[PDB]
Protein backbone atom coordinates (compact mmCIF):
# COMPACT_ATOMS: atom_id res chain seq x y z
CA UNK A 1 0.00 0.00 0.00
CA UNK A 2 1.61 3.35 -1.73
CA UNK A 3 0.61 7.06 -1.94
CA UNK A 4 1.20 7.84 -5.49
CA UNK A 5 2.15 11.13 -6.83
CA UNK A 6 0.96 11.15 -10.32
CA UNK A 7 1.35 13.49 -12.80
CA UNK A 8 -1.64 15.74 -13.40
CA UNK A 9 -0.32 17.71 -16.82
CA UNK A 10 0.85 21.52 -17.26
CA UNK A 11 0.81 25.10 -16.43
CA UNK A 12 2.43 27.04 -19.21
CA UNK A 13 2.34 31.22 -20.13
CA UNK A 14 5.55 32.17 -18.83
CA UNK A 15 8.86 33.25 -20.94
CA UNK A 16 11.23 33.08 -18.07
CA UNK A 17 11.80 30.23 -15.12
CA UNK A 18 9.19 29.75 -12.91
CA UNK A 19 11.23 31.29 -9.96
CA UNK A 20 8.48 31.20 -7.22
CA UNK A 21 4.83 30.07 -6.37
CA UNK A 22 1.74 30.71 -3.68
CA UNK A 23 -1.15 29.25 -3.19
CA UNK A 24 -4.14 30.39 -1.43
CA UNK A 25 -6.38 29.98 1.64
CA UNK A 26 -9.74 31.73 0.92
CA UNK A 27 -9.87 30.34 -2.91
CA UNK A 28 -8.01 26.59 -3.65
CA UNK A 29 -8.57 27.63 -7.05
CA UNK A 30 -6.13 30.34 -7.27
CA UNK A 31 -2.00 29.81 -8.05
CA UNK A 32 0.43 32.93 -8.01
CA UNK A 33 3.41 32.93 -9.94
CA UNK A 34 6.52 34.71 -10.01
CA UNK A 35 8.58 34.37 -12.79
CA UNK A 36 11.97 35.75 -14.48
CA UNK A 37 9.87 37.33 -17.43
CA UNK A 38 9.84 40.30 -15.17
CA UNK A 39 5.64 39.26 -14.51
CA UNK A 40 3.57 37.49 -12.02
CA UNK A 41 0.84 35.24 -13.37
CA UNK A 42 -2.29 34.37 -11.76
CA UNK A 43 -4.56 31.29 -12.54
CA UNK A 44 -7.69 30.13 -11.88
CA UNK A 45 -7.09 25.87 -11.98
CA UNK A 46 -9.73 23.74 -13.98
CA UNK A 47 -8.52 20.13 -13.46
CA UNK A 48 -8.12 17.97 -16.17
CA UNK A 49 -5.81 15.16 -17.12
CA UNK A 50 -3.48 17.05 -19.55
CA UNK A 51 -4.87 20.92 -19.69
CA UNK A 52 -5.64 23.24 -17.13
CA UNK A 53 -8.02 25.79 -17.76
CA UNK A 54 -8.45 29.70 -17.47
CA UNK A 55 -4.81 31.72 -17.01
CA UNK A 56 -6.76 34.99 -15.21
CA UNK A 57 -3.70 37.99 -14.95
CA UNK A 58 -0.36 39.03 -15.32
CA UNK A 59 1.28 41.45 -13.64
CA UNK A 60 4.06 43.47 -15.58
CA UNK A 61 5.19 46.54 -13.27
CA UNK A 62 9.00 45.09 -12.08
CA UNK A 63 12.11 45.79 -14.22
CA UNK A 64 14.00 43.30 -13.95
CA UNK A 65 12.48 39.81 -13.21
CA UNK A 66 10.65 38.91 -10.40
CA UNK A 67 12.39 36.21 -8.20
CA UNK A 68 9.67 36.11 -4.94
CA UNK A 69 6.08 35.89 -4.50
CA UNK A 70 3.50 35.48 -1.80
CA UNK A 71 -0.70 35.56 -1.53
CA UNK A 72 -2.71 36.43 1.61
CA UNK A 73 -4.75 33.80 3.22
CA UNK A 74 -8.16 35.24 1.35
CA UNK A 75 -6.42 35.33 -2.02
CA UNK A 76 -6.62 39.16 -2.66
CA UNK A 77 -3.80 40.58 -2.67
CA UNK A 78 0.02 39.72 -4.04
CA UNK A 79 3.44 40.57 -2.81
CA UNK A 80 6.49 40.53 -5.04
CA UNK A 81 10.31 40.84 -4.70
CA UNK A 82 12.26 41.83 -7.50
CA UNK A 83 15.80 42.35 -8.79
CA UNK A 84 14.89 45.74 -9.44
CA UNK A 85 15.94 46.75 -5.68
CA UNK A 86 11.77 46.95 -5.04
CA UNK A 87 9.44 44.80 -3.97
CA UNK A 88 5.34 45.45 -4.80
CA UNK A 89 2.21 44.62 -3.42
CA UNK A 90 -0.92 44.01 -5.86
CA UNK A 91 -4.21 43.18 -6.77
CA UNK A 92 -5.12 39.95 -7.73
CA UNK A 93 -8.37 40.77 -9.04
CA UNK A 94 -7.82 43.77 -11.20
CA UNK A 95 -3.37 43.97 -10.80
CA UNK A 96 -3.57 46.93 -9.10
CA UNK A 97 -0.01 48.00 -7.36
CA UNK A 98 -1.25 48.81 -3.78
CA UNK A 99 2.03 50.10 -2.56
CA UNK A 100 5.65 49.84 -4.09
CA UNK A 101 8.73 48.88 -1.40
CA UNK A 102 11.37 50.99 -1.91
CA UNK A 103 14.37 50.58 0.17
CA UNK A 104 17.04 48.32 -0.92
CA UNK A 105 20.21 48.82 -2.55
CA UNK A 106 20.09 45.60 -4.41
CA UNK A 107 18.20 42.21 -5.74
CA UNK A 108 15.33 41.39 -3.21
CA UNK A 109 15.28 38.05 -3.13
CA UNK A 110 12.61 37.04 -0.75
CA UNK A 111 9.34 38.48 0.63
CA UNK A 112 6.48 36.98 2.91
CA UNK A 113 3.89 38.66 5.23
CA UNK A 114 3.07 37.58 8.44
CA UNK A 115 -0.37 35.56 9.18
CA UNK A 116 -2.77 38.35 10.34
CA UNK A 117 -0.75 40.16 6.58
CA UNK A 118 -0.07 43.78 8.49
CA UNK A 119 4.18 43.16 8.67
CA UNK A 120 6.27 42.30 5.56
CA UNK A 121 9.72 41.17 5.44
CA UNK A 122 11.97 41.42 2.84
CA UNK A 123 15.54 39.35 2.16
CA UNK A 124 18.10 40.62 -0.85
CA UNK A 125 21.24 40.50 -2.08
CA UNK A 126 22.40 43.56 0.03
CA UNK A 127 22.90 41.16 2.89
CA UNK A 128 19.78 43.60 4.61
CA UNK A 129 16.38 41.68 6.14
CA UNK A 130 14.36 44.94 6.34
CA UNK A 131 10.57 44.99 7.72
CA UNK A 132 8.19 47.20 6.27
CA UNK A 133 4.57 47.96 7.34
CA UNK A 134 1.61 47.36 4.71
CA UNK A 135 1.77 50.73 3.49
CA UNK A 136 5.20 50.89 2.26
CA UNK A 137 7.16 52.16 5.07
CA UNK A 138 10.52 50.10 6.59
CA UNK A 139 10.40 50.04 10.51
CA UNK A 140 13.04 47.71 10.69
CA UNK A 141 16.53 47.15 8.96
CA UNK A 142 18.25 43.97 10.05
CA UNK A 143 21.44 43.06 9.33
CA UNK A 144 23.39 40.19 10.26
CA UNK A 145 24.73 38.04 6.97
CA UNK A 146 28.03 38.79 5.83
CA UNK A 147 27.09 37.23 2.30
CA UNK A 148 24.06 37.01 0.53
CA UNK A 149 20.51 36.38 2.07
CA UNK A 150 18.90 33.76 -0.26
CA UNK A 151 15.49 33.45 1.80
CA UNK A 152 13.29 35.26 4.65
CA UNK A 153 10.39 33.32 6.42
CA UNK A 154 7.86 34.34 8.71
CA UNK A 155 7.80 31.23 11.49
CA UNK A 156 3.77 30.01 11.73
CA UNK A 157 3.10 30.41 15.75
CA UNK A 158 1.09 27.97 17.91
CA UNK A 159 0.21 30.20 20.83
CA UNK A 160 -1.49 32.47 19.11
CA UNK A 161 1.18 35.05 19.15
CA UNK A 162 1.88 35.56 22.51
CA UNK A 163 4.35 38.52 21.80
CA UNK A 164 6.97 36.03 20.36
CA UNK A 165 7.38 37.12 16.82
CA UNK A 166 10.29 35.54 14.94
CA UNK A 167 10.90 34.94 11.73
CA UNK A 168 14.30 32.76 9.90
CA UNK A 169 16.89 33.52 6.88
CA UNK A 170 18.69 31.26 4.99
CA UNK A 171 22.03 32.93 4.37
CA UNK A 172 24.69 32.15 1.65
CA UNK A 173 26.95 32.77 4.45
CA UNK A 174 26.37 29.33 5.11
CA UNK A 175 24.47 29.85 7.96
CA UNK A 176 20.42 30.33 9.83
CA UNK A 177 19.77 32.50 11.46
CA UNK A 178 16.36 33.12 13.89
CA UNK A 179 15.30 36.97 14.96
CA UNK A 180 12.78 38.31 17.09
CA UNK A 181 11.13 41.05 15.69
CA UNK A 182 9.74 42.60 19.15
CA UNK A 183 12.64 44.52 19.82
CA UNK A 184 14.45 43.47 16.80
CA UNK A 185 17.55 41.82 17.67
CA UNK A 186 18.89 38.44 16.21
CA UNK A 187 17.47 35.14 18.45
CA UNK A 188 19.46 32.21 17.24
CA UNK A 189 22.00 31.24 15.42
CA UNK A 190 21.94 28.04 13.50
CA UNK A 191 25.70 27.02 11.84
CA UNK A 192 26.49 23.48 10.54
CA UNK A 193 26.30 24.20 6.80
CA UNK A 194 29.20 23.86 4.47
CA UNK A 195 28.38 25.66 1.43
CA UNK A 196 25.73 28.29 0.39
CA UNK A 197 21.52 28.00 1.81
CA UNK A 198 19.19 28.44 -1.26
CA UNK A 199 16.19 28.45 0.64
CA UNK A 200 14.65 27.40 4.44
CA UNK A 201 10.81 27.30 5.70
CA UNK A 202 9.24 27.33 8.81
CA UNK A 203 7.08 23.88 9.57
CA UNK A 204 3.19 24.30 9.35
CA UNK A 205 3.57 23.84 13.72
CA UNK A 206 6.67 26.38 13.89
CA UNK A 207 9.01 24.63 15.81
CA UNK A 208 10.66 22.64 12.93
CA UNK A 209 13.65 24.31 10.47
CA UNK A 210 14.26 22.92 7.28
CA UNK A 211 17.50 24.84 5.32
CA UNK A 212 19.17 23.14 2.30
CA UNK A 213 21.51 24.60 -0.89
CA UNK A 214 24.38 23.50 -2.52
CA UNK A 215 25.68 20.85 -0.49
CA UNK A 216 22.81 18.60 -0.99
CA UNK A 217 22.19 18.49 3.30
CA UNK A 218 18.81 19.26 3.58
CA UNK A 219 18.92 19.81 7.50
CA UNK A 220 16.77 19.95 10.14
CA UNK A 221 16.28 22.33 12.76
CA UNK A 222 14.26 22.37 16.30
CA UNK A 223 13.57 26.29 16.74
CA UNK A 224 11.35 25.94 19.87
CA UNK A 225 14.13 24.26 21.19
CA UNK A 226 17.21 26.13 19.78
CA UNK A 227 19.31 23.50 18.77
CA UNK A 228 20.26 20.90 15.87
CA UNK A 229 18.17 18.04 15.09
CA UNK A 230 19.77 16.32 11.77
CA UNK A 231 20.80 16.28 8.56
CA UNK A 232 18.88 14.70 4.99
CA UNK A 233 21.41 13.73 2.42
CA UNK A 234 19.85 15.04 -1.29
CA UNK A 235 22.89 14.61 -2.60
CA UNK A 236 22.39 17.80 -5.57
CA UNK A 237 21.54 21.08 -4.83
CA UNK A 238 18.39 21.23 -3.38
CA UNK A 239 16.90 25.75 -4.54
CA UNK A 240 13.14 25.29 -2.85
CA UNK A 241 12.03 23.47 0.09
CA UNK A 242 8.29 23.48 1.38
CA UNK A 243 6.75 21.02 4.55
CA UNK A 244 2.98 19.85 3.75
CA UNK A 245 0.20 21.39 5.52
CA UNK A 246 -1.44 18.09 6.49
CA UNK A 247 1.27 15.39 6.64
CA UNK A 248 4.71 15.03 7.52
CA UNK A 249 6.55 15.13 4.08
CA UNK A 250 9.66 17.71 3.31
CA UNK A 251 9.55 18.13 -0.58
CA UNK A 252 13.22 19.17 -1.68
CA UNK A 253 13.70 20.67 -5.43
CA UNK A 254 16.46 18.87 -6.33
CA UNK A 255 19.15 19.84 -9.67
CA UNK A 256 17.84 16.08 -10.73
CA UNK A 257 14.23 16.28 -9.82
CA UNK A 258 11.62 16.71 -6.60
CA UNK A 259 12.38 14.81 -3.87
CA UNK A 260 9.52 14.23 -1.23
CA UNK A 261 11.16 12.86 2.09
CA UNK A 262 8.90 11.95 5.03
CA UNK A 263 10.06 12.76 8.73
CA UNK A 264 7.95 10.02 10.82
CA UNK A 265 7.98 7.13 9.58
CA UNK A 266 11.76 8.02 8.02
CA UNK A 267 11.91 7.45 4.51
CA UNK A 268 11.99 8.63 0.87
CA UNK A 269 8.38 8.99 -0.06
CA UNK A 270 9.06 9.88 -4.05
CA UNK A 271 11.70 11.13 -6.23
CA UNK A 272 9.71 13.07 -9.17
CA UNK A 273 11.12 13.69 -12.21
CA UNK A 274 8.86 14.21 -15.22
CA UNK A 275 9.98 13.02 -19.01
CA UNK A 276 11.96 16.24 -21.45
CA UNK A 277 11.58 15.90 -25.10
CA UNK A 278 14.80 16.19 -27.35
CA UNK A 279 17.26 17.27 -24.11
CA UNK A 280 20.34 15.58 -23.00
CA UNK A 281 20.92 14.61 -19.51
CA UNK A 282 22.86 17.91 -18.57
CA UNK A 283 20.47 20.05 -19.94
CA UNK A 284 17.30 18.73 -18.56
CA UNK A 285 14.98 21.35 -16.36
CA UNK A 286 15.35 21.39 -12.55
CA UNK A 287 12.53 22.44 -10.18
CA UNK A 288 13.55 26.25 -9.10
CA UNK A 289 10.32 26.28 -6.86
CA UNK A 290 7.74 24.47 -5.39
CA UNK A 291 4.17 24.90 -3.46
CA UNK A 292 1.71 22.94 -1.56
CA UNK A 293 -1.81 23.34 -1.90
CA UNK A 294 -4.33 24.21 1.22
CA UNK A 295 -5.21 20.17 1.88
CA UNK A 296 -2.02 18.82 1.19
CA UNK A 297 -3.34 16.78 -1.70
CA UNK A 298 -1.84 18.96 -4.38
CA UNK A 299 2.45 19.60 -5.22
CA UNK A 300 2.98 22.51 -7.52
CA UNK A 301 6.72 22.78 -9.00
CA UNK A 302 8.03 25.89 -11.00
CA UNK A 303 10.56 24.43 -13.25
CA UNK A 304 13.27 26.10 -15.43
CA UNK A 305 11.71 25.57 -18.98
CA UNK A 306 8.80 28.30 -17.71
CA UNK A 307 6.43 25.54 -17.41
CA UNK A 308 4.58 24.99 -13.98
CA UNK A 309 4.03 21.00 -13.33
CA UNK A 310 2.03 20.16 -11.30
CA UNK A 311 1.48 16.92 -9.41
CA UNK A 312 -1.28 15.18 -7.11
CA UNK A 313 -1.43 12.55 -4.39
CA UNK A 314 -3.39 9.03 -4.86
CA UNK A 315 -3.49 5.65 -3.04
CA UNK A 316 -1.99 2.75 -4.53
CA UNK A 317 -2.74 -0.99 -4.52
CA UNK B 1 55.58 65.78 11.14
CA UNK B 2 57.30 66.88 7.45
CA UNK B 3 54.40 67.87 6.08
CA UNK B 4 54.87 71.37 8.30
CA UNK B 5 58.35 71.50 6.59
CA UNK B 6 57.03 70.98 3.16
CA UNK B 7 53.26 73.47 2.82
CA UNK B 8 52.86 75.44 5.87
CA UNK B 9 54.28 78.88 6.29
CA UNK B 10 54.35 80.91 9.79
CA UNK B 11 55.79 84.94 10.25
CA UNK B 12 56.06 86.66 13.30
CA UNK B 13 56.05 90.21 13.28
CA UNK B 14 56.14 92.21 16.64
CA UNK B 15 53.59 95.09 15.77
CA UNK B 16 55.04 98.54 18.56
CA UNK B 17 52.00 100.52 19.40
CA UNK B 18 51.40 103.45 22.49
CA UNK B 19 51.13 101.06 25.33
CA UNK B 20 52.77 97.96 24.42
CA UNK B 21 53.95 95.48 21.83
CA UNK B 22 51.84 92.50 20.22
CA UNK B 23 52.38 89.32 18.49
CA UNK B 24 51.20 88.72 15.46
CA UNK B 25 51.73 85.43 14.19
CA UNK B 26 50.41 84.31 10.35
CA UNK B 27 50.36 80.60 9.50
CA UNK B 28 49.79 80.02 5.88
CA UNK B 29 48.95 76.45 4.63
CA UNK B 30 49.40 76.13 0.99
CA UNK B 31 47.05 73.93 -1.34
CA UNK B 32 49.14 70.46 -1.28
CA UNK B 33 47.74 68.98 -4.98
CA UNK B 34 49.34 72.45 -6.36
CA UNK B 35 53.03 71.71 -4.83
CA UNK B 36 55.11 71.56 -8.17
CA UNK B 37 58.29 70.70 -7.33
CA UNK B 38 29.21 19.21 13.92
CA UNK B 39 26.16 21.25 13.62
CA UNK B 40 25.99 24.19 16.24
CA UNK B 41 22.98 25.89 17.44
CA UNK B 42 23.34 29.31 20.11
CA UNK B 43 20.52 31.08 21.43
CA UNK B 44 20.59 35.27 22.67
Amino acid sequence: SNEVLVLRGTLEGHNGWVTSLATSAGQPNLLLSASRDKTLISWKLTGDDQKFGVPVRSFKGHSHIVQDCTLTADGAYALSASWDKTLRLWDVATGETYQRFVGHKSDVMSVDIDKKASMIISGSRDKTIKVWTIKGQCLATLLGHNDWVSQVRVVPNEKADDDSVTIISAGNDKMVKAWNLNQFQIEADFIGHNSNINTLTASPDGTLIASAGKDGEIMLWNLAAKKAMYTLSAQDEVFSLAFSPNRYWLAAATATGIKVFSLDPQYLVDDLRPEFAGYSKAAEPHAVSLAWSADGQTLFAGYTDNVIRVWQVMTAN
Amino acid sequence: GQPVNDFIDTATRHVLMRQGVLGIKVKIMRDPAKSRTAPSVKDY
